[PDB]
């Protein structure tokens, strides 16, 4: 009375409408993916603060986490919706901005577009559960910390663990509560991998500037920040396998 | 300077 898995089961923010004038240039369309993608992102700081054991992290690891887990988290959630919405066809950022294969032989994308899909494929590949989905989201957060780990180490260390209790939990929902985690364990790895690309790509269309490609204030600020640090390759993905 | 939004998010006061 409650249980924390539903407790994630409510905090899980609301999909998000991207405001598209869909009515085609792959400049303007990506500069929109930016937009929408800074509220998502928005609200998944939210969904941070309400996490259980989140706020008793010191803030240096809150921010830390967030942005070094940040494309990791929206690329998943894009998969997961990806998955739900068209069970693998289309990637579906917002209801209302999908995009078809017509819409990946749009200059730039292809790509991207083609590793985005590559995560919602594992999601059809595995069949995940919509309790398996949220556990690792959460997990994915705690997943991609500096080489020389955190600011309060001990606490990250134990909440970790905790959550992947949780996405124990979710598999037992037989012979698997060691045996599934594997198939599972293994998608949380391949991430840090997948994201490698997006996270890139992002990166370069950041610092040039005569792409007009267009990104808004709250991404900017924690883009242009985070930059370095990932120039370093200052970043420990920390596994299973 | 770390980034302003995300921090202010966090911290409030
Ligand atoms: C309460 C028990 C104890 C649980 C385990 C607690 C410790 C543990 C450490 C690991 O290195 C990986 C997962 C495990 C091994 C575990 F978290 C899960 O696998 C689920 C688990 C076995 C349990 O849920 C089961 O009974 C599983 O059948
Ligand atoms: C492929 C990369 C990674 C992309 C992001 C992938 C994850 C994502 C999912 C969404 O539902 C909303 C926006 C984002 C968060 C994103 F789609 C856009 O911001 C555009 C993005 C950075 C990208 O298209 C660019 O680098 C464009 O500059």
């Amino acid at each position: 009375f409650p249980t924390l898995i539903s407790l994630l089961e409510v905090i899980e923010p609301e999909v998000l409408y991207s405001g598209y004038d869909s009515t085609d240039t792959s400049t303007r369309l990506m500069s929109t993916l930016n937009r929408l993608g800074g509220r998502q992102v928005v609200s998944a700081v939210k969904w941070a603060k309400a996490l259980p054991g989140f706020r008793n992290l010191h803030l240096d690891d809150q921010m830390t986490l967030l942005q070094y887990s940040w494309m990791s988290l929206m690329a998943f959630s894009l998969g997961w919706r990806s998955y739900k919405q068209s069970n693998g066809n289309m990637l579906c950022f917002a209801p209302d901005l999908v995009i078809n294969e017509e819409r990946m032989q749009l200059p730039y994308m292809y790509d991207q577009c083609q590793q985005m899909l590559k995560i919602s494929s594992e999601f059809v590949r595995l069949q995940v559960s919509y309790d398996e989905y949220l556990c690792m989201k959460v997990l994915l957060l705690l997943s991609t910390v500096p080489k020389d780990g955190l600011k309060s180490q001990a606490v990250f260390d134990e909440i970790r663990m905790t959550y992947i209790k949780e996405l124990g939990k979710a598999i037992v929902k037989s012979s698997q509560n060691w045996q599934r985690f594997y198939q599972l364990t293994k998608l949380l790895d391949s991430m840090h991998e997948m994201v490698g690309g997006l996270l890139q790509f992002c990166f370069y269309t950041f610092v040039n500037k005569s792409l007009s490609v267009e990104f808004p204030e709250m991404l900017a600020e924690i883009i242009s920040n985070q930059l370095p640090k990932f120039k370093a390759g200052s970043v420990k993905p920390l596994l299973f396998h | 300077s770390r980034p302003a939004i995300l921090y202010a998010l966090l911290s409030s006061s």
